[PDB]
């Protein structure tokens, strides 16, 4: 689901978890770009999603997570804590 | 306004074009049996060609634009052209033959 | 889902939402599947709609055309007569004009 | 910005071909303001609707406004004549 | 099943005569081909560039063409340029064509030099359609200024808009180096009088200075250009497409495409996303060809309701294909559209 990210209407007690680099249970669909999450497929997984030509734009979980981080940072917050980051990624550093 | 009311009242369908004066509009409104106040106020400002078909031959009183006939054949009386004839130079006449 | 029939069944109450009629809705309103009705023109609002007019009631009941001389009633009458007397559709027409 | 030159009022009633306009010019009264035989221009998006004034004063006020406030007459009655094409 | 031209033109004239609605434009490669300077067209279309490259350059070129055609239809200049840059991404890429590399790096420079020398054609006198468009731009003091997007590498828009001096802003700020700015793009805090022109596919005066890896515009150097369609640098493209997407989200926005063939892929997807996000957006697709030649446009029209596609013979409106009422609708041609704009200007 994509739109419910943008309306951002979620329970206050509910937390949000985003996986920037992907997971080992994500699996794409041959028919169309789906990237559905379920039981870990035998051998098939989405690791480091960087080769999709942005086909079916906004369906890539990378861009939506990046935009979520950007919109959170643009919010007039006052706290952000990082741990274990090696600062070896240019895309995260630039944003 | 000159047509007998007892005759105009028996006509099933009316094609109300633009009427300028007030007597004609009143006489037409008094001889119609399916009147919509939205459309009957539109009579004085109808375009040249638009019609308001009212009567038993239509489901609803509709404001239409009658499909024009193809160019090259339109109703036109062959009355003398005053300006063209008066613009010509005057030639000598033979009024003996006219007598 | 049958058709558009004149006369409502239950009236609206306070707070009911009022919308605007779109072109498909106009086609539903001003359209019919009867074979007698003949298209004579287009509605003024949107030109994609045909103006269906019955022909049995037009002739059998009666007709009449009223309008000012500057409104081009002659062209409308000519178009109506030409449309009714189409050779491909009405090969056995019969019209007398008292010009 | 504000109402530019050649401004009179706004349309406040339509009965097909009988427009009633509420005057906005307070005390101009001097091209003179709309007289009986004067013309007015009503632009709609792209085309201009030309009309002719017919009634000025208490004759143009709606019936219920007179019953409510019979001392203020700032209305004119316009009858549409024609439109300018493209 | 039938449409009439006059009502469509009347609706478009009504639309263009409102200053509340923001207005934009898309000037693709189909506009320059519509003006003739010499007997030959002033600027050929993409097929013209492909033919010129084919007949001007050989064995390795044909090998590359065969390799790309093995899985793709008739190519374009963008396709071969992207293939060349993708090969340049891999260091030891010279074994694919058995050319030992270091030759493609010169072939691409030769192609860039040829294209940059061919596209520099200069504008003819003040009767050009672009002059009429520029005159129409500043004719009315609209409260929302009109933005312009161009996929053309040339500078006809610049010359035409400067011949009738008008407010202008393309993102670069400066006088000597004209350093590209990003912040001033994002706050959008500019006076309404300043116009906005944006080149999605890059110009010919853009030079990559390398070194500090910075971009700058100005005088066109020899051989060094930034003609890149999209490129894959580690960027103006992403932020500028984001600007287009942000514009399409404005309430009651009108966008007109002239001379666009809809053959691009990212543009079509961002347009579809913008149309779906805000139902009040409206796009006028203007083409000069048979409607059967635009399959992607047909799919978009059948998918997005608020997209109006008008062709020479047929027109699809509101997910319903139809035909003109007795080719018609000459508004697809750039000259006719310019004449329409200049006559509606006054």
């Amino acid at each position: 689901d994509i739109r419910t990210i943008e309306e951002n209407k979620l329970p206050s007690r509910w937390s949000k978890l985003w996986k920037l680099h992907g997971s080992i249970n994500w699996q794409l669909d041959k028919q169309t770009q789906t990237i559905w999450r379920g039981t870990p497929s035998k051998g098939c997984s989405l690791i480091h999603p960087s080769h999709l030509k942005y086909d079916q734009s906004r369906k890539m979980p990378y861009l939506v997570m990046m935009d979520q981080l950007k919109l959170f940072l643009n919010q007039p917050s006052a706290i952000l804590i990082t741990c274990g980051y090696s600062y070896k990624d240019q895309h995260i550093n630039e944003v | 306004s000159e047509i007998d009311s007892t005759i105009l009242s028996q006509c099933g369908t009316l094609f109300a074009l633009r009427m300028n004066n007030s007597s004609d509009r009143n006489h037409v409104l008094g001889a119609v049996s399916d009147s919509f106040e939205g459309l009957m106020g539109m009579l004085p400002t109808l375009r040249t060609g638009e019609a308001i078909i009212i009567g038993e031959s239509v489901r609803l009183p509709m404001r239409t634009i009658i499909s024009p006939p193809p160019f090259g054949r339109r109703p036109d009386s062959l009355d003398p052209d005053v300006t063209a004839k008066w613009s010509n130079n005057r030639v000598q006449g033979d009024y003996k033959e006219v007598l | 889902k049958k058709e558009f029939e004149r006369g409502v069944s239950q009236y609206p109450t306070i707070g009911d939402k009022v919308h605007i009629v779109t072109e498909p809705d106009l086609k539903k309103i001003y359209g019919t599947q009867n074979k007698k009705y003949i298209s004579l023109g287009n509605i003024a609002s949107v030109d994609s709609i045909p103006a269906l007019v019955n022909i049995d009631t037009l002739v059998t009941r009666h007709s009449a055309v009223l309008g000012s001389t500057g409104s081009g009633k002659s062209t409308t009458v000519t178009s109506i007569l030409q449309r009714i007397s189409d050779m491909s559709q009405f090969p056995s027409a019969r019209i007398i004009v008292f010009d | 910005m504000t109402e530019a030159s050649t401004y009179i009022g706004t349309v406040q009633d339509v009965n097909g071909a009988n427009i009633r306009v509420v005057l906005d010019i307070n005390t101009i009264s001097s091209y003179r303001i709309g007289q009986i035989g004067s013309f007015v221009r009503i632009p709609i998006g792209y085309i201009n609707l030309f009309g002719i004034v017919s009634q000025v004063g208490a004759g143009a006020v709606p019936d219920k406004l007179l019953e409510v406030e019979p001392y203020g007459h700032r209305w004119i009655s316009v009858q549409l004549v024609g439109e300018e094409g493209i | 099943s039938y449409y009439d031209t006059t009502q469509q033109l009347s609706l478009l004239k009504h639309v263009l005569s409102e200053d509340k609605r923001p207005i934009a434009f898309i000037i693709a490669a189909g506009c320059p081909v519509s003006i003739r300077h010499n007997d030959a067209p002033l600027i050929p279309d993409v097929a013209g560039l492909t033919r010129k490259i084919s007949d001007s350059f050989d064995s390795l070129l044909m090998k590359i063409i065969q390799n790309l055609k093995t899985t793709i239809p008739n190519p374009t200049i963008e396709d071969i340029l992207s293939y060349i840059r993708l090969l340049q991404q891999i260091p030891m890429s010279g074994k694919i064509h058995d050319v030992e590399n270091s030759v493609i790096n010169a072939l691409e420079e030769s192609i860039c030099e040829l294209i940059e020398e061919e596209v520099n054609v200069d504008l003819p006198g003040n009767a050009t359609p672009y002059h009429k468009i520029a005159a129409w731009i500043n004719s009315i003091n609209r409260e929302h200024q009109v933005e312009i997007f161009t996929t053309n590498y040339d500078l006809l828009m610049e010359q035409a808009l400067e011949e009738l001096n008008v407010p202008y802003f393309d993102g670069f700020v400066g006088s000597k180096r004209a350093f590209f700015d990003i912040r001033t793009i994002e706050e959008n805090k500019l006076p309404s009088r300043w116009s906005k022109l944006w080149k999605l596919h890059g110009s010919i005066n853009w030079q990559l200075d390398k070194q500090t890896q910075t971009i700058w515009r100005g005088t066109p150097s020899k051989g060094c250009s930034l003609i890149h369609p999209s490129h894959l640098k580690y960027m103006p493209y992403l932020v500028m497409m984001d600007q287009l997407k942000l514009f399409l989200n404005q309430p009651s926005a009108i966008l007109i495409t002239c001379g666009y063939s809809y053959k691009d892929q990212h543009i079509n997807e961002v347009l579809s996303q913008g149309l779906q996000t805000n139902p009040n957006a409206l796009i006028y697709g203007l083409q000069y060809d048979v409607l059967e030649n635009y399959q992607e446009a047909k799919d978009m029209a059948l998918k997005r309701s608020n997209l109006i596609l008008l062709a020479k013979d047929r027109a699809i409106i509101g997910k319903k294909e139809g035909e003109w009422k007795p080719l018609f609708f000459k508004l697809g041609d750039f000259q006719h559209l310019a004449s329409f704009l200049e006559e509606i200007s006054q």
